[PDB]
């Protein structure tokens, strides 16, 4: 079982075993998903990069997550026995909540059980504070890795902090730093990359990986960016990533 | 012994002025080799009986700028703790349970005022609150004065902060234990004067269900003795 | 015939499709808590508020459901913005594009981008 399927009955069974896989394991690929895109800001923008935050800060502070995976990964690329990714599958119904039709259909033919997420979902002002006292998140040496994550730390903010997104893109990154003080865009990084472009489905087969899991789905796209930075780094990067050049930055945002 | 009574010459006399050149006189006379020595006086015979000199020791580690020394001093810091929590709750030891608020009150300003977690694995505060309930009314003189002195330093931290998640987890069970009518009312002011320094309302807290859930009391990792 | 929605801070306006829209009707949120229904130049001689709704949630709501023509007993997504801002969770100046039911406006390849992080 290298995915596990979180939801509320066992999130503090799984939450034991990844507090010390954490301290071993420090790498952590991640990836969620989300409802789509509803709200546009309105006015007029100085920059391409400050409408994106507006564009962001509209959306997550109005939609709620649906699922998130976790990854955990070693400096070698290696990881733990076992269980490497754990699926934390949200309570959302589809009923009372606001969502894209094209999101939810394309969710659907992932194979997203919506009705187990309304019943048997996890709460994420729970989830976070398991995950406050954990180590996975404040704490030094722990490298996060993702692929496009402008959306996806937005949400892990807006449950981390329990309050909305900071009006300015100033303070949003300002305390994004304090939870992930280490960020790894793979998406940022494949632009120094050459002839690595797309998505992640699309770069992981010109790294020649294979997916394990159901795809369009966090637990398996999370364990689909660490192989992608891995091997990415083992080609491009010489086994070394510059803390000073793409450490913290967030594809389009910025 | 003679290095012994050079580092109680350098705390005897610290302050603000004197500072950076007293963290130069540590770093000159203690080597490498006594600095667990020196972690373990730091908060043995200076953080747990002198609650005024915090603020002096907490800003000369931030001074002294050394991430292996300040490990020590946590660790060290937890040890002294579990040690009191593991221990017999006397009714008449009163110099014990002012040693439990010290170190209480130096663990929240090392470790959430400098926007950093208390571990999960180090010390569970939830469950100490919901262990030291059904153990006691004994256990709740050590525990909440203990949290409540933990808490105060998430005010000056913009992580914990009270809108935060984990604060109000521990504020809530703190709000279903003022709720109680067994809590003594020395424990249930301490809980209102803890919500004033917060800037909160003791009214708007949620308490949960959570002392109720005699299944759940049952099978708590046990902290206390 | 598409719908819009702006939530302009303490104002929220929903304007139909005329890419020119005119705005239909405004919910003002007043000093306290009180919402300010205030219909457009030829909407009081369009749609007629049966005397059972009183307050200005219940008459806001009845006009998106004459506007959607969806059923009596439905909450679209023209009614879920409308019962977020009355909560005050749009807190940022946002604008909702939605269809002549009411629903959200499909966008299907922005959300096969979203997915696959194109
Ligand atoms: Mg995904």
């Amino acid at each position: 079982q290298r995915i596990c399927e979180v939801w509320a009955c066992n999130l503090d069974e799984e939450m034991k075993k990844i507090r010390q896989v954490i301290r071993k394991y420090n790498y952590v690929a991640m990836d969620t998903e989300f409802p789509g895109v509803v709200a546009r800001p309105i006015g007029e923008f100085r920059s391409n990069a400050d409408y994106q935050y507006q564009l962001l800060r509209c959306n997550v502070d109005l939609l709620k997550i649906i699922q998130l995976g976790l990854t955990f990964m070693n400096e070698q690329g290696e990881y733990p026995p076992g269980t490497s990714t754990w699926q934390f599958n949200f309570k959302f119904n589809l009923t009372e909540d606001m969502y894209a039709q094209d999101s939810i259909e394309l969710l659907t033919t992932s194979g997203i059980q919506f009705k187990k997420h309304e019943e048997e979902g996890i709460e994420t002002q729970y989830f976070a504070e398991l995950l406050m006292t954990s180590g996975v998140v404040l704490c030094e040496g722990v490298k996060w890795l993702s692929f496009h994550s402008g959306y996806d730390f937005g949400y892990l903010i807006k449950i981390l902090t329990n309050s909305n997104l900071p009006e300015e893109e100033l303070d949003f990154f300002e305390i994004l730093r304090l939870f992930f003080p280490v960020i790894y865009d793979v998406k940022y990084l494949m632009k120094s990359c050459k002839n690595l472009k797309g998505g992640l489905q699309e770069v992981a087969e010109q790294l020649e990986l294979e997916r394990i899991g159901p795809q369009h789905q966090a637990g398996s796209d999370s364990l689909l960016t660490g192989m992608a930075f891995f091997k990415m780094r083992e080609m491009f990067f010489e086994d070394h990533i510059d803390d000073a050049k793409y450490c913290g930055h967030l594809y389009g945002l910025g | 012994e003679n290095i012994q009574e050079k580092i109680a010459f350098i705390f005897n006399n610290l302050s603000q002025s004197n500072m950076t050149q007293k963290v130069e006189e540590l770093k000159e006379t203690v080597k490498e080799e006594f600095m667990p020595w020196v972690s373990q006086y730091l908060v043995m015979k200076r953080v747990s009986i002198e609650p005024n000199f915090h603020s002096l020791y907490s800003n000369f580690l931030d001074t002294l700028k050394n991430p292996e020394f300040n490990k020590m001093v946590l660790n060290e810091t937890y040890r002294n703790i579990k040690v009191l929590l593991t221990s017999d709750k006397a009714a008449a030891n009163f110099s014990d349970r002012s040693l439990l608020k010290n170190l209480g009150h130096w663990l929240g300003m090392i470790t959430l005022a400098k926007n950093k977690p208390i571990l999960h694995t180090d010390l569970d505060v939830k469950s100490l609150l919901l262990e030291a309930y059904v153990k006691g009314q004994q256990e709740l003189l050590y525990v909440v004065p203990f949290v409540a002195k933990v808490l105060e330093s998430s005010i000056r931290s913009v992580v914990f902060r009270p809108p935060n998640p984990w604060t109000m987890a521990i504020m809530n069970v703190l709000a279903e234990l003022h709720q109680e009518h067994d809590l003594k009312l020395n424990l249930k002011f301490e809980i209102e004067v803890l919500c004033k320094n917060l800037a909160l309302d003791i009214n708007e807290l949620k308490p949960g269900n959570l002392l109720k859930d005699k299944d759940r009391l049952k099978n708590l990792d046990e902290q206390l003795s | 015939m598409k719908r819009l929605i702006i939530c302009n801070g303490n104002k929220l306006t929903v304007c139909t499709q005329a890419e020119k829209y005119t705005p239909i009707f405004s919910l003002t949120k007043e000093s306290d808590n009180e919402l300010t229904l205030e219909l457009s130049g030829v909407a009081r001689g369009y749609y007629i508020i049966p005397s059972e709704l009183t307050s200005s949630q219940a008459r806001a709501a009845h006009l998106i459901t004459l506007l959607t023509r969806a059923e009596e007993s439905q909450t679209t997504d023209m009614h879920k913005i409308l019962n977020s801002f009355v909560s005050g969770k749009i807190t940022s100046g946002s604008m909702f594009n939605f269809e002549n039911d009411g629903s959200f406006k499909r966008e299907p390849e922005e959300a096969y981008n979203l997915i696959n992080k194109i």
